[PDB]
């Protein structure tokens, strides 16, 4: 059991048992969050847990539509998407419900990385260390997080595929066996299919592979053939030309023994790169980039963590990677994927992922590395002891990622309540009907309602967010006007191809600027030169409260000149203490009988205090204070939650029509009403 | 954190 030599074993059977254990383990772990989120009712729909990233419903939707047979005209469905396609294959191949497939797919597929980890390890005659590099790599924070049992987004193979490509590269370097020639341009293709954006990453890995062929291999044949086939796999050529051209250029090389000279290969290279060439190789709005969670920044603490779940382990891993490299050279071929992770630090939070698997092999090597110092600096160490030491070093370094997984308990994109509200919305609304909501929501809104939306997590530039921002944060009447004009003109963009929709409306209402247009959606009696084609809704859920500032900013940003119109003072927080001095999270207090706030030392007069007791019914008590102030304090007793507004947010169609349940009845109709969310419709 | 959502 424990006295056997595991280090020096690199056998088929062994490698596959370690792949089995590694994989099974990486799956068991994704699978605690299910052990936890099932005892919670708010997390279920159609008798199964729901998805964990907005992004997901993009594909879900799409796939569902693929399962139907068709998606509608000009609604933005991901019918045919990589992920959609694969879900809809595995669906018609399996006895499990869409929701459960959609659910566990992430868990399955992303556990595959555990395979190239230990395989590459094994190329380096270090399998057992690979096993470790992969237990670690299949759990590390960033990776787990973007790959939970819930995460039905493109991310499940984003690191499996290039990591396969790289073991491909290396196996070519070492064994120079021809099967590699078929695999890397195949992998490189699949990756490119199943994530259009891996483009640059692939380009880069190929560049490297070439400069590297030039250094360490400027003589070997197979290699230029490979650069050329990879390069062909990169370009944009009907799948058939690729598969074909590859297979011919393969057989000729396997069965033509040796007879091909450099010049004709450099012509294959030049030619192929020509294929590449033939293929490809004023109105200002607020910026959606200082706004996306997934792309927020980091304190290098969490950088390290995210990449390896332990700063000490990060410092061990970096070193292990350095030695591994300047001990093997091929591992050098990982550099791009390292760099991407590091790009995180200035590019985004969501990039650390790229640097997990590599920095794991690194770590693995360091153990080998280290266990050398011992055996090689003369240190009699028996096998019982070496194995116990390995197992402990390992459990020790992995446990942090375990802990993180325990502590990492997401809810769902939405709760049952919200879903079912939307589903209910399906049977009331027509498939061509537009729903105005914020972009965070658009996907779910769509998967659950089959409706069309103005903006989604994909269509969410400042220019696109402007409308949904406006309808939701400006005054009721003008909001009610945007809704109409934004939906209609968004449906017109689909034929007349407006580069700037807002500008379209403007030039189509003979207004000289954009503030003259917008200060003009006020007057309830509004000319309508553009026709009514479908019914428009507006979804206003409690959840969007924490975001009201961020959402409002966009319409606050005057399309004419970048500038932010108003001041925007807003904040939602909870109570912690009372004597009558009440402390609020954000450091704001409520003092002298709900009249004034201590906002960083500054006492402030409340223009009033609103006390809302029934969101559903409209029952509140408007307390008047300092008629000559600007800051409103609200209390939602149904959510024991405090709010802090300024006049214009107090008057924004959302706070007005949701929190206070008051809405101009000749403009709207309250289609749905719940403490959790409302839905209105234009008349 | 890791989700294509708005904050904050
Ligand atoms: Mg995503
Ligand atoms: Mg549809």
């Amino acid at each position: 059991e424990l006295q056997q030599n595991f280090t020096d074993n690199n056998s088929i059977k062994y490698t596959c048992i370690l792949i089995l254990i590694a994989f099974a383990f990486s799956v068991l772990c994704r699978l605690y969050w299910v052990a936890w989120a099932s005892e919670f009712y708010e997390f279920f729909f159609n008798d199964q847990l729901m998805i964990t990233t907005n992004d997901g419903y993009a594909f879900a939707e799409g796939a569902r539509d693929m399962i139907a047979g068709f998606h509608q005209p000009n609604d933005l469905s991901y019918f045919g998407s990589s992920l959609s396609t694969l879900t809809y294959w595995l669906y018609s191949i399996l006895p499990f419900s869409f929701e459960s497939i959609i659910l566990y797919m992430s868990t399955f597929f992303a556990s595959l990385i555990v395979v190239p980890i230990i395989l590459i390890a094994r190329e380096y005659k270090l399998t057992t260390y690979g096993f470790i590099a992969a237990l670690l790599g299949s759990i590390a924070n960033s990776y787990y997080n973007r790959t939970m049992s819930g995460y039905y987004d493109t991310d499940m193979l984003v690191l499996v595929l290039p990591m396969l490509i790289l073991l491909t590269f290396i196996r070519l370097t070492i064994n120079k066996d021809i099967f590699t020639l078929l695999l890397s341009p195949i992998f490189i293709m699949i990756y490119l299919w199943w994530y259009p954006s891996s483009y640059s990453l692939n380009f880069a890995m190929i560049g490297l592979f070439g400069l590297y062929t030039l250094v360490f291999h400027r003589k070997e044949k197979i290699f230029y053939l490979a650069i050329a086939l990879m390069i062909i796999a990169l370009s944009m050529l009907a799948w058939q030309y690729k598969l074909a051209l590859i297979v011919l250029l393969f057989a000729i090389f396997a069965f033509k023994e040796e007879k091909i000279n450099f010049y004709m290969i450099w012509a294959l290279i030049f030619i192929s790169i020509s294929i590449l060439h033939l293929s490809g190789g004023a109105f200002m709005y607020f910026n959606v980039n200082e706004t996306i969670m997934e792309v927020n920044t980091i304190d290098p603490e969490v950088f390290m963590q995210r990449i390896s779940s332990s700063v000490l382990v990060f410092i061990l891993s970096f070193i292990g990677f350095i030695l591994l490299c300047k001990d093997h050279k091929s591992m050098l071929l990982a550099l791009p994927m390292l760099a991407l992770g590091f790009m995180a630090l200035r590019a985004g939070l969501r990039f650390t992922i790229y640097a997990v698997p590599v920095m794991a092999l690194g770590f693995g090597y360091f153990l080998y590395a280290f266990f050398n110092f011992l055996e090689k600096k003369q240190i009699k160490l028996s096998l019982r002891n070496k194995n116990i030491l390995l197992i402990l070093i390992a459990f020790f370094s992995i446990s942090p990622a375990l802990m993180h997984i325990y502590y990492y308990k997401s809810s769902t994109v939405f709760t049952s309540y919200e879903a079912s509200i939307l589903n209910d919305l399906k049977n009331k609304a027509q498939r061509e009907d537009y729903v105005v909501a914020w972009w965070d929501y658009g996907y779910p809104i769509r998967y659950y309602s089959d409706v069309k939306t103005l903006i989604d997590g994909g269509k969410h530039l400042g220019k696109d967010n402007f409308f949904s921002s406006f309808v939701l944060s400006k005054e009721q009447i003008p909001a009610a006007n945007m809704a109409r004009l934004s939906v209609e003109y968004t449906e017109k963009s689909f034929k007349e191809n407006y580069p700037d929709v807002l500008k379209a409306m403007v030039k189509d209402y003979n207004q000289t600027s954009a503030k003259d247009f917008l200060e003009s959606l006020n007057d309830k009696n509004f000319k309508f030169d553009t026709n009514k084609t479908r019914d428009v809704y507006i979804y206003m859920p409690y959840r969007m409260l924490r975001i009201m500032p961020v959402v409002a900013q966009f319409a606050n940003t005057n399309p004419d000149n970048g500038e932010q119109e108003k001041s925007l003072f807003f904040s939602q927080a909870n109570a912690i203490a009372q004597d009558g001095s009440v402390m609020l999270d954000n450091g704001v207090e409520i003092i002298n009988d709900f009249r004034a706030l201590k906002v960083e030392g500054a006492s402030i007069p409340l223009k009033a205090f609103v006390d809302i007791e029934s969101i559903t019914n409209g029952k509140f008590y408007y307390n008047e204070i300092d008629s000559k102030a600007q800051i409103y304090l609200l209390f939602l007793r149904e959510y024991k939650s405090f709010v802090i507004l300024d006049e214009s947010l107090y008057n924004s169609a959302y706070i007005q029509m949701f929190l206070l349940n008051q809405y101009d009845q000749d403009l709207f109709e309250q289609v749905t009403n719940d403490t959790r969310a409302k839905i209105y419709r234009l008349k | 954190g890791d989700q294509n959502a708005t904050f904050g």
